[PDB]
């Protein structure tokens, strides 16, 4: 599929598609990438996880506008259009589950298996909460509940080797601890705990900040920042 | 205002 | 394809994908309504002009960013970076004159033919003049020369067909004027026709302004707004 | 500043 292209050449075509905001292109040279076998670095892992938290995020966007409209048809008083809302509603939904199921099959073909290092571990596991978690907002059947269980077992299992091996300022970590968070807060009706580990992660991040460089600190302080906006939303 | 991921 | 699903099904999709900014989605249901092989009423030629226009100016865009890179790889001190931006831009180069060439096909087979009265018969050509200039954009061998032709005598003919039918503030006409002075300017390196058109488009309307409703004034002076900007710029 | 169309 890309397996004619040259591994550096799909990773020069990734960063040339980010720049021209084709995500859907960076996400397939991406894949293309990892399909390679090779382990990723840093800066490819990140451009993996860009490319696919931007096309999900214009798919989930979408749902959302249909999920809505889709509801308001299903009011009292609401004329019966007949199916085509909750249809292309599916279709974007299948479209969305389709994308997560792509990037949970990259991470368990094979990279997670491959990951020895934290940064690359932790990243990774969140990246298989975060799809779990995407496919658990459009769940509504028999595997719901294994859906969620899977997205908080990748996140816990990341956030316990994030713990013991990272620095409570490492982004990757706060990160990590934002999404759980969120996941607790709209995916798991645990408000309480979303508050709890947002408001812990940041505090302990706090008081590692004094440790680091200029440009650590800013890279952890705006990662932390998320973490008080969804505070003062929640709280 | 949507709560932040990252 | 599209060919299963009813026409206003289609018609509903395309609305849908719309509120949801699904373009592609939404000008692939506005094909299979105007393959349904009936006219299409005011509203539906507008939806089917924003979905193939805003699918085609997201590949225009991101055309101009990779052209851009790929003149800067070739200034002297570049450093050689290999094929990898020219294939790139080849490629969305490529995937772009597709959705042109759908576009005109949809003209062709059968639109223009059938569209008797003025307000349809100028809209689709000022579609056609349209989607010939994006192709002129990139053109750069043999047929360009012809290329730019025909963009140049389907505005011709929509600009003929509009002066005779139609009011100088008429919406269509006015965007028609503004597209064709913009060919001018940039495709048929003609500045001073470019200004002339769109001074005379724009003057011919404020005359006309008095006629108008309320409604129409706002219609009108949106896109006579648009021919100042340009006189702005280019004058 | 980019010239319009529309
Ligand atoms: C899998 O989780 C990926 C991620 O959410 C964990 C935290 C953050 C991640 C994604 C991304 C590549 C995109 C947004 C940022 C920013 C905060 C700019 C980065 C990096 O720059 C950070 O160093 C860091 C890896
Ligand atoms: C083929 O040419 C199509 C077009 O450029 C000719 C002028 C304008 C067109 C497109 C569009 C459907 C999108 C932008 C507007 C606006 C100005 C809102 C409209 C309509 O609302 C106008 O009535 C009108 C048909
Ligand atoms: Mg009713
Ligand atoms: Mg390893
Ligand atoms: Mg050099
Ligand atoms: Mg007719």
């Amino acid at each position: 599929a890309m397996g004619s292209m040259e591994r550096a050449s799909l990773i020069q075509k990734a960063k040339l598609a980010e720049q021209a905001e084709r995500y859907e292109d960076m996400a397939a040279f991406m894949k293309g990438a990892v399909e390679k076998g090779e382990e990723l670095s840093v800066e490819e892992r990140n451009l993996l996880s860009v490319a696919y938290k931007n096309v999900v995020g214009g798919q989930r966007a979408a749902w959302r506008v249909l999920s809505s409209i889709e509801q308001k048809s299903n009011e009292e008083g609401s004329e019966e259009k007949g199916p085509e809302v909750r249809e292309y509603r599916e279709k974007v939904e299948t479209e969305l589950q389709g994308v997560c199921d792509t990037v949970l099959g990259l991470l368990d073909s094979h990279l997670i298996k491959e990951a020895g290092d934290a940064e690359s571990r932790v990243f990774y596991l969140k990246m298989k909460g975060d799809y779990y978690r995407y496919l658990a907002e459009v769940a509504t059947g028999d595997d719901k509940k294994r859906i969620i269980d899977s997205a908080r077992s990748a996140y816990q299992e990341a956030m316990d080797i994030s713990k013991k091996e990272m620095p409570p300022t490492h982004p990757i970590r706060l990160g990590l601890a934002l999404n759980f968070s969120v996941f607790h807060y709209e995916i798991a009706n645990s408000p309480e705990e979303a508050i709890s580990l947002a408001k812990t992660t940041f505090d302990e991040a706090m008081a590692d900040l004094h440790t680091l460089s200029e440009d650590s600190y800013k890279d952890s302080t705006l990662i932390m920042q998320l973490l008080r906006d969804n505070l003062t939303l929640w709280t | 205002k949507r709560r932040k991921s990252v």
